[PDB]
């Protein structure tokens, strides 16, 4: 996909957003 | 330190580590070296301050030499040069004689942050209450 | 000791930690010194302060009286001497880690760490933990994926 369109948001975001999110990025791939 | 072995604390002095009538010999004579507390102590003395009360522990087995540790000052004593009167009564404590500084007791206690159990630094204060109601000297809170 | 009016508080308090908690560990303190507690309270200290406990209670009759609530995986821990540890905030964290590292400094047994509850199961030291915030291990997974 568009890499810059996924860096501008992928350096600036919230907290508990991530806390219920990256216990699972590990799942689709790895 | 996960194993104690030998400790005697008899509050020394900074400006010159070389006593004789108070401590002197009796601070080092059972595998301890009188020559090295003026080579080593004063190496940890001048970074801070000099003259006033210093309890202390050393690392002497029967291994000739050693390495010196530091400590902390008495807490009811920070109510002498850190309060007012230097005794504690005068009228035996059948009379409630002393007198306090409420402002102090926290930051003057806080100076002893490295040797107390209270998580809450406010708790570390509540200890100093009784430590400073040691006579029945009321604090003008 | 105290009557019931007090055996009830040690419950209603201790079980609302389970009902409102995070992780659970294990440990048997046969020889539990006090330099022991001193330390682990600074650890609770780092691990907030007083967010943590360990209230020795392994009277099945107590910290199981908090189990047929949640964590009925502990009808089996509660026998013999035990030191129950609950987490409120914090990652499902490091709590885990130093208990093994502590007791592996002699610091008495660890019940072989009979283990506990996050899942609903048993033993095995994991640092699958406080990497937590190692979402950076998914930040480096960005540029390195984009480049390489």
């Amino acid at each position: 996909s568009i890499t810059k369109d996924q860096i501008i948001e992928a350096v600036a975001a919230m907290s508990v957003m991530d806390v219920v999110e990256l216990i699972s990025a590990m799942e689709e791939k790895f | 330190a996960k194993k104690v072995q030998a400790y005697v604390k008899l509050q020394v002095a900074a400006g010159m580590a070389n006593p004789s009538p108070p401590v002197g010999p009796a601070l080092g004579q059972q595998g301890v070296n009188i020559m090295e507390f003026c080579k080593a102590f004063n190496a940890k003395t001048d970074s801070i301050e000099k003259g006033l009360p210093i309890p202390v522990v050393i690392t002497v087995y029967a291994d000739r030499s050693f390495t010196f540790v530091t400590k902390t000052p008495p807490a009811a004593v920070l109510l002498k040069k850190a309060a007012g009167i230097k005794s504690g009564s005068g009228k035996p404590n059948k009379d409630k004689v002393g007198k306090i500084s409420r402002a102090q007791l926290q930051e003057i206690a806080q100076t002893k942050a490295a040797d107390m159990t209270g998580a809450d630094i406010e708790a570390m204060t509540r200890s100093i209450e009784g430590t400073a109601r040691s006579m029945g000297l009321v604090v003008e809170d | 000791m105290a009557l019931n009016l007090q055996d009830k508080q040690a419950i209603v308090a201790e079980v609302s930690e389970v009902a409102k908690g995070a992780l659970s560990a294990v440990v048997a303190d046969s020889r539990g010194v006090t330099v022991d507690k001193m330390t682990e309270l600074r650890k609770a200290g780092r691990e907030a302060g007083v967010y943590m406990r360990v209230v020795r209670n392994t009277l099945l009759r107590r910290a199981v009286e908090g189990t047929p609530f949640e964590c009925l995986k502990d009808a089996f821990v509660g026998p013999t001497l035990i030191a129950y540890s609950m987490e409120h905030p914090g990652a499902a964290a490091r709590l885990f880690k130093e208990f093994a590292k502590a007791n592996a400094k002699f610091e008495v047994k660890a019940a072989a760490f009979e283990g506990e509850l996050i899942p609903a199961s048993q033993i095995d030291r994991l640092a699958t933990l406080p990497t937590y915030e190692e979402a950076i291990a998914r930040l480096m997974a960005t540029m390195k994926e984009a480049s390489a």
